[PDB]
RNA sequence: CGUGGAGGUCAGUGACGAAGCCUAGACCGUAAGGUCGGGUCGAACGGCCUCUAGUGCAGAUCUUGGUGGUAGUAGC
RNA sequence: GAAAUUGUUGAAAGGGAAGGGCAUUUGAUCAGACAUGGUGUUUUGUGCCCUCUGCUCCUUGUGGGUAGGGGACGCAU
């Protein structure tokens, strides 16, 4: 197995005053106003991003179920994962058709790789 | 047929999460002598067929689930097997089945639902056929003194659509619905 | 000489390399062990190398050396390998002799994995005849929904019921 | 339920959005012919039609005692158009074969149009209320 | 035309009468003259197979386990044409055994129980009254029709059961007297058996053995569906070995080309289709509508490359292949809606068709156009082309 | 990190649905951003290695367009 | 076919405010494996296993590829 996966901070950072205005969006950006409250970090305001939140190099990039993620298109591509079924799990880039997915599926169970997003575009 | 009561065997998908068991519990009303193993595990369908025949199961109903909504119903009677798929003792009605292919499914739902047909229905199960779509829902049957019979709609509700009809258990397909078969528009089958 | 061919492969690109979202970057070459193009697994800069690979038959150990380096059409030698996992492993660490530890350690593994793969694929060949996957094109959807809606709309569905009941009376 | 229902639509009317709005809202849920009765009674200066929204310059008036409001008005233009809508909705209804004794207005809507007037788009679906909706 | 078609619903035999170009799918096209049921004995007794040596004489194989015999004569109708009346002169009854089958119904993958029925009915020889009638269960009823006008049972013989298909090798001549059958079935390798006109003696002279294990080091299944002989192979005729050539279709879509002089393995086993598509029956046609075949169907020429075959699935499709397997193409692709039960090349220039769809169809080989389509309103398993007729 | 075009390369993906837009779905990044699941849609488009720019928005009594409150108001 | 902005239906709170931060609560709501084996032990067929008999290409080596007659290590049971 793996260590226990700890995010250190699980809440997406929002841009100051994002909600009070639409002409402002939700993608974090800095505050350069030297008067501003969010820049000088007054109590009770939003939390900047800062390096200390950087996660644990051991479990970094790990999806929760414990694997990592690797993004495949055709079967010839997932054959690179014959070795690592214990670390990487592979999922199927969105534009793949419903014709080839089912192929990546069957062959991806034979190899015994975990596909994070099966059930995409496939009924029974 | 009109000899022994239909003694049926309902089933489900392999894993078959909640919704399946739900709709199962909505089936138990419209049929009877209905049991179901409630758990199915890996076997080969030959086995299930045999063990059913020894137990005097005339016919088996297979529910199919997409883990979310029920999709498709296979009816297997030693004889033909139907694959429908669906989108949401009493009396019975059918409509607009007139055809060979139609009267096949007619013979189905006239065999299955009535439970060696019974009577006194103040609530009726209505199967109507519009183009390439079998529907049924269940009303309750109330005369209004002049002519027209008022009804309550007491549910449930959903349409079927026939897709497979094939001769043995699995044996050969005697009809299909292609994707293209509706390239042509006015056909209407049954 | 080889270290250069590496460094070229480590700055310019290989035709084949992947760069997964985390920092590490696969090597999709058909012939390599471990599938990560790094100094010691990238078959293009080694000049001495050995892997295991399925033919659709059993698992041929492919080997190369410096001497056929210039004669690619035939460079990889090839060996078959037994169906005795034990005897196999003995064949593998047999042919590899003073080939360094890397290739015995790893080649053995690739054998183990591909064997297991075979065994699985053999199981799955025998299973679940039922419920194949199927796709449904989008306009298939749209068509079905609408045509259904119109189907119901066309059937006023009580007029049938009542008229059938006046019938039964 | 569409199976038992009838739809009337209107569009590109030239009215006031606000007046048409309310005078649409007032009848939501009413039986058919009592509705026509209403619109009739309200076009002749009997029982005016309450405005819960736009209350500036609206004189206190007694008859609004039915609805909980002292404010109402006798708009001319609006109840004409919606009146007709109820007409043709009744036509669509009858040729459908529906039942005018069950028939009431299940849905009514108005919403703005291009442009400076304030034209409108109206939607109403009457339906025949059925006794005994659902078991279970 | 005048044709016969076995009606599975009532267990009868319809006769169909009409021109080239017929369709019932529309009021426009020209219409069938006549369709008739005859001698409808019930779902048990529906006709398993049918053979007509000469126009008046047609032998019934009847699923009740009963062989009958049919005298045919034309008479006035009710333009102008004639029809016939069909009444049974001779019979020999209860020729089956179910229970021996039923004991193996567990091993097969098929359905529930296994009915006994006739998997072959035909003449021997090509000038002879003899008939070799085969059962699922292995029982071989060999019955020559005595000149007494009556059918008489010559022998009942054993096979290694069940027996799916059986074939007589006539390509040599009528004379040499010592008859070769090849038969096969469930997990049952192809087997060459021989029989004398003493008709009590069958020795198994040859038996195939399966191809080597497949890609997965698993074992390819064994299910030969159908077999058609060729000439012996030219070249140096070799020590100890029968000289024959023949080719067989498996459920598993394997085309299998056997040459004894080579040995016991098939030298070519080639899957025609992706992933184990189940097939059925067979026909050997030729490109030009030509007649290349014996009267029981064995293709005549000594090289496979000159072979072309028609094979069906269990769903709709009907295919045309070469000796190599490269598909020539579908037939009735845009038409057939259902399992195509029966296909017989006729005169090399015609194609019989019929099945669960309930349209009897007739297609042309080289043009690949549907000539004739008739709605009998029944599942029909079998078709025979009677006299091609004028229309008055 | 992202945007527009270019030179390679994935024998990349794509009418079995590319882009795009919606999303009270999920995961990943500390963040810039990224990647998948549904939904609508119809024909092109993306990842790695490098080049080149008309390349990143909340503001400018900013420009152009669309909308509102003001209000069915003052009023005709 | 986006946003602003508006209508309808439903949710929810409100009577003196909305918005944000840390945390749970309650409601709704959604996701939640084609996991279904492994290690052996025995019975028994088949064949890439055994024993005969070949054939072939070349990097001629602790190599591939392939056929036929038979018999009892992988596979199935």
């Amino acid at each position: 197995p793996h260590p226990k996966i700890v995010k250190k901070h699980t809440k997406k950072f929002k841009r100051h005053h994002s909600d009070r205005y639409h002409r402002v969006a939700e993608n974090w950006r800095k505050q350069k106003g030297i008067d501003s409250v969010v820049r000088r970090r007054f109590r009770g305001n939003i939390s900047q991003p800062k390096i200390g939140y950087g996660s644990n190099k051991k479990t970094k990039f790990l999806s929760p179920s414990g694997h990592k993620t690797f993004l495949v298109a055709n079967v010839k591509d997932l054959e690179t994962l014959t070795m690592h079924t214990k670390t990487y799990a592979a999922e199927i880039a969105h534009n793949i058709s419903a014709k080839n997915r089912v192929v990546i599926l069957a062959r991806a169970k034979a190899l015994g790789i975990k596909v994070t997003n099966p059930k995409g575009r496939l009924a029974l | 047929n009109s000899n022994e009561p239909p003694k049926i065997f309902l089933t489900t998908n392999v894993n078959a999460k909640k919704s399946a068991y739900e709709f199962a519990n909505i089936l138990i009303e419209i049929l009877p002598n209905v049991t179901f193993v409630k758990r199915k595990f890996g076997y080969k369908l030959k086995e299930i067929s045999d063990i059913c025949i020894k137990r005097n199961f005339t016919d088996i109903v297979i529910i199919n689930e997409d883990k979310k909504k029920v999709t498709g119903l296979t009816f297997i009677h030693e004889g033909p097997t139907f694959y429908f798929k669906l989108s949401s003792i009493p009396e019975l009605i059918l409509n607009n089945f007139q055809t060979r292919l139609g009267q096949t499914v007619g013979r189905l739902f006239q065999s299955i639902l009535p439970q060696n047909p019974d009577i006194e229905g103040r609530q009726v199960i209505t199967l109507h056929n519009q183009r390439d779509y079998i529907f049924f829902r269940r009303h309750r049957y109330v005369f209004k003194d002049n002519e027209r019979v008022g009804l309550q709609e007491l549910g449930p509700q959903f349409t079927l659509k026939l897709k497979r009809l094939q001769r043995g258990i699995k044996e050969e397909t005697e009809w299909e619905h292609k994707p293209e078969m509706d390239k042509e528009k006015k056909k209407f089958y049954l | 000489s080889d270290e250069i061919v590496w460094q070229v492969i480590n700055q310019s690109f290989c035709s084949h390399r992947i760069k997964a979202p985390n920092g590490q970057n696969f090597c999709r070459n058909e012939y390599n062990v471990t599938g990560l193009c790094t100094r010691q697994s990238c078959p293009l800069a080694n000049s001495k190398y050995a892997t295991v690979k399925c033919d659709n038959g059993k698992l041929y150990l492919y080997m190369k050396t410096p001497e056929r380096a210039h004669t690619p059409a035939k460079l990889w030698e090839r060996i078959k390998l037994s169906k005795n996992y034990t005897k196999a492993l003995q064949q593998i660490d047999e042919h590899l002799l003073h080939w360094s530890k890397f290739f015995r350690h790893k080649c053995k593994q690739r054998f183990t994995k591909l064997t297991q793969v075979m065994i699985t694929e053999r199981r799955l060949a025998l299973r679940e005849e039922e419920r194949h996957y199927v796709g449904v094109a989008p306009k298939v959807k749209r068509r079905e929904q609408n045509r259904e809606r119109k189907a119901l709309v066309a059937a006023k569905i009580e007029k049938a019921i009542e008229k059938e009941l006046m019938d039964r009376l | 339920n569409p199976a038992k229902s009838a739809s009337a639509r209107g569009s590109y009317l030239r009215v006031s959005f606000k007046n048409t709005r309310e005078t649409a809202q007032a009848i939501n849920g009413w039986e058919l012919t009592k509705a026509q009765k209403y619109l009739e009674q309200v076009l002749d200066h009997q029982r005016a039609i309450p405005f819960r929204r736009f209350n500036s310059s609206i004189g206190r008036t007694a008859q609004g005692k039915e609805f909980g409001v002292t404010k109402a008005r006798w708009p001319a233009k609006s109840v004409k158009f919606v009146q007709g809508l109820l007409q043709n909705a009744a036509a669509n209804a009858e040729a459908k074969g529906l039942d005018a004794t069950k028939l009431y207005v299940s849905h009514i809507q108005v919403n703005q149009a291009p442009k400076e007037s304030s034209p409108s788009h109206i939607e109403l679906v009457v339906t025949e209320k059925e006794e005994a909706v659902a078991k279970a | 035309m005048r044709l016969l078609v076995s009606c599975v619903d009532s267990g009868s035999i319809k006769e169909v009468l009409c021109n080239i170009g017929t369709d019932t799918s529309v009021q426009s096209a020209l219409q069938p003259f006549h369709v008739a049921p005859h001698l409808a004995e019930g779902l048990k007794a529906y006709v398993d197979r049918m053979w007509v040596i000469s126009e008046d004489e047609a032998i019934l194989a009847r699923n009740s386990g009963v062989v009958e015999l049919v005298k045919i004569s034309k008479h006035l109708k009710e333009p102008k044409f004639d029809i016939s009346e069909f009444e049974i002169t001779s019979s020999v009854s209860d020729l089956f055994d179910d229970a021996k089958l039923e004991s193996l119904s567990s091993k097969s993958v098929k359905r529930t129980k296994l009915v006994d029925g006739f998997v072959t009915l035909c003449p021997i020889k090509k000038s002879n009254n003899t008939f070799v009638a085969a059962t699922k269960s292995g029982l071989l009823h060999i019955i020559k029709k005595g000149e007494d006008k009556k059918l008489i049972k010559l022998a009942s013989l054993g096979l290694k059961a069940p027996v799916e298909f059986l074939q007589l090798y006539d390509l040599e001549d009528t004379d040499t007297d010592k008859y070769i059958f090849a038969y096969g079935g469930e997990e049952n390798l192809i087997k060459l058996v021989e029989i004398d006109s003493s008709f009590q003696s069958l020795k198994q002279i040859w038996e195939a053995k399966n191809v080597k294990n497949d890609r997965l080091d698993m074992r390819v299944p064994v299910w030969p569906m159908a077999l058609r002989f060729l000439e012996p192979s030219p070249g140096k005729t070799e020590k100890g070995k029968l000289n024959y050539q023949f080719a067989a279709i498996t459920r598993w879509s394997h085309l299998t080309k056997y040459s004894t002089q080579h040995g016991r393995k098939p030298f070519a086993q080639i899957d025609l289709l992706p992933n184990r598509e189940p097939l059925s029956q067979m026909e050997v046609f030729d490109a030009k509508g030509e007649n290349v075949v014996s009267s029981l169907g064995n293709f005549q020429s000594e090289t496979f490359n000159e072979l072309n075959v028609i094979t069906t699935d269990y769903k709709k499709n009907v295919f045309k292949f070469d000796g190599n397997g490269r598909m020539l193409g579908k037939v009735g692709r845009d038409d057939i809606t259902g399992s195509s039960t029966y296909i017989h090349v006729h005169d090399g220039k015609y194609l019989l068709q019929g099945g669960l769809d309930r349209y009897v169809r007739i297609f042309d080989i080289k043009t690949n156009k549907m000539l004739v389509k008739v709605y009998v309103g029944s599942r029909i398993n079998f078709i025979v082309m009677l006299d091609d007729v004028e229309i008055e």
